[PDB]
């Protein structure tokens, strides 16, 4: 599951879009997670687009089938982390590769 | 309160067995599947296998085929991971994450088990 | 709390209750066959224990296997479908007086149906053949297992 | 672990599996009507998650609502009864091909039946009308709710 | 591991509200009913009421009719008991015990809820 | 639910029988519990006769409907306690009254 943007830096308050590509159809069995340097990865959205409770409304998912995307409306400083796309369709779970977001 | 706690970090010599546990509390242990994901300090996340805490069935990865065994303890609500050959490249943070959606009583009728990762474990660092 | 009651997956077991149920001679959502309905129904997830009043669910937000439910509009009324693997088993509350569905001699599996007005009023419909439990009002309890999305 | 899988109570939900099920033209335990049976069946308690192989259960020690099960002897074979509130819902494993019971047009509630030889061999029987899912062997899955003891 | 832990012992003056909690861990809190049983130092056991941890319904005793309220907290898996008038005769050890058999999803179809008392609480002594 | 024996003392190794009477039919919805001076009551048998896991096989229940009894084959010193019969048939749970057993 290649992640087309590997490292994107944008001004504070800009919009960020991160895309994931699959090798076969998954549907909505994909999730977006955020990982800080020392921590366990925190879950942003359940499925292709389903916001977790507590995550602020900047994060929102999209996409279906094979092409998935993650969009963020504002680029608050708490967004310096890595984001991952991981499918849960087939038995071998695989991850994206990660994007480093800077300001 | 749903939570998974892992054992403390460890350091091992090249060639040894490391056993990492993940206690479960706040829900039905035998109802949910569990996974194990490694995290090398520079590289990304590597899923290693899945476990059914009701019958004990496993499904490992091709890379960790002859080196990884996973076990469970229903009485103590804990799931265990073991790495055998343990070369230097096995320096990673190992995570336990609870799987949702398919809940071990359907059987094969819902075992492409579909569900995001509900709480990840705190992580356990092993150095070889 | 791992998966919301709104989120559904194949293999889930659902315990429905249709208090003071009435009998509808023809139900459009099931191709004009009789059904039982209650306006104060409750959906219970047996394995996880979560419950919700049917009238309290925003049904356009309900998903099954990661996708939105199959909905049909019949004469301006919106009906949401929750497919099940197999037939829906229901019986009169507090008694052993069991009922049967319209496809009693058929391989076709049953599916729950919900009417929702977009607000806080909703019904729950189950397939039936006749007034085998009475014309209503009568308390009934249904049990079923959630199945894959319609193709 | 609060109540053993051997201890049964009214309202319990049971998820049965009958791998490689065969078809019996007449079953004595249900008054000479067809049934499906498997010798490697497994009983799942959906709410509590406990499970047990049918062949691994000593069925003379099984109780329902504090009392021993109702058993009948037919031609030297002992059959144990687990009554259910409503009909037993079963379907072919992995498919939406559902089955139906012998009393498809009747109020009578269905009931699981087990044959046990006193050792480590046991069958599980479900009421059926015909070979609606085939003559066997075929994997099937059943779902039902435990009901009160027979009177 | 199934266990119920209660709050510490208290001393109150004649006329006061005592709130006693009973945390739950190791299983599904909303699946099982809970009870409260009083124990005077010399006399025997006196059942006080029952609670449904899924909907919050209660059923109190005739003696403790206008003086007892029971509450639950799903988030922290705790059930609460309150005694209001609190005369000197309300000096007893108060127990929380998990009820089995009927598991709150049947509803009224299994609410003569039949089941022995799975783990009793450790006990909490209140002196007036 | 009166308990006919209020206090019975018997020699170590004797057989102890404790009876409970109900005001109405209960079936097998009765349990026997043992309580030490300072402790929560410990459970002996689930129903009219169903031994708890871990309790020695000395303790054995019997009776059904209205008349219930508790039997003890040997009277080891660990038996100095109080025993209670409690019904779980109807909505008001009631207890027995207790028996103090001495050696």
């Amino acid at each position: 599951m290649p992640q087309v943007p590997v490292s994107l830096s944008a001004s504070v308050g800009d919009r960020v879009t991160i895309t994931c590509q699959a090798s076969q159809d998954i549907g909505n069995y994909l999730t977006w997670s955020q990982q800080k340097p020392g921590k366990a990865p925190k879950l942003l959205i359940y499925d292709a687009s389903n916001l977790q409770t507590g995550v602020p409304s900047r994060f929102s998912g999209s996409g279906s089938g094979t092409y998935f995307t993650l969009t963020i409306s504002s680029l608050q400083p708490e967004d310096i982390a890595t984001y991952y796309c991981q499918q849960y369709d087939n038995v071998p779970i695989t991850f994206g590769g990660g994007t480093e977001v800077e300001i | 309160q749903v939570q998974l706690v892992q054992s403390g970090a460890e350091v091992k010599k090249p060639g040894a067995s490391v056993k990492v546990a993940c206690k479960a509390s706040g829900y039905n242990f035998i109802h949910y599947y569990l996974h194990w994901v490694r995290q090398a300090p520079g590289q990304g996340l590597e899923w290693m296998g899945i476990i059914n805490p009701s019958v004990g069935r496993t499904t490992y990865a091709q890379k960790f085929q002859g080196r990884v065994t996973m076990t469970r303890d229903t009485s103590t609500s804990t799931v265990y991971m073991e790495l055998s050959s343990l070369r230097s490249e096995d320096t990673a943070v190992y995570y336990c994450a609870r799987d949702v959606g398919g809940m071990t009583y359907c059987g094969d009728e819902c075992f492409p088990p579909r569900g995001w990762f509900d709480p990840w474990g705190q992580g356990t660092l092993v150095t070889v | 709390p791992a998966r919301p009651i709104t989120n559904w997956r194949s293999g889930d077991v659902v315990w429905v209750t249709l208090p003071s149920a009435e009998y509808a001679q023809s139900q459009s959502a099931m191709g004009s066959h009789p059904a039982y309905w209650s306006e104060e129904a409750t959906i219970i997830n047996v394995a996880t224990g979560q419950r919700a009043a049917v009238s309290s669910i925003k049904w356009d937000q309900v998903t099954l296997n990661g996708k939105a439910l199959h909905k049909e509009t019949h004469s301006g009324l919106v009906y949401y479908q929750l497919p099940l693997m197999g037939k829906i088993n229901f019986w009169q509350q507090g008694t052993t007086k069991a009922g049967y569905t319209y496809n009693y001699n058929t391989t076709d599996s049953d599916s729950l149906w919900v009417w929702w007005d977009g607000g806080s009023k909703a019904y729950l419909y189950i397939s039936t053949y006749t007034t085998m439990l009475g014309a209503g009002p009568v308390n009934i309890t249904g049990l079923g297992a959630v199945g894959p999305n319609p193709v």
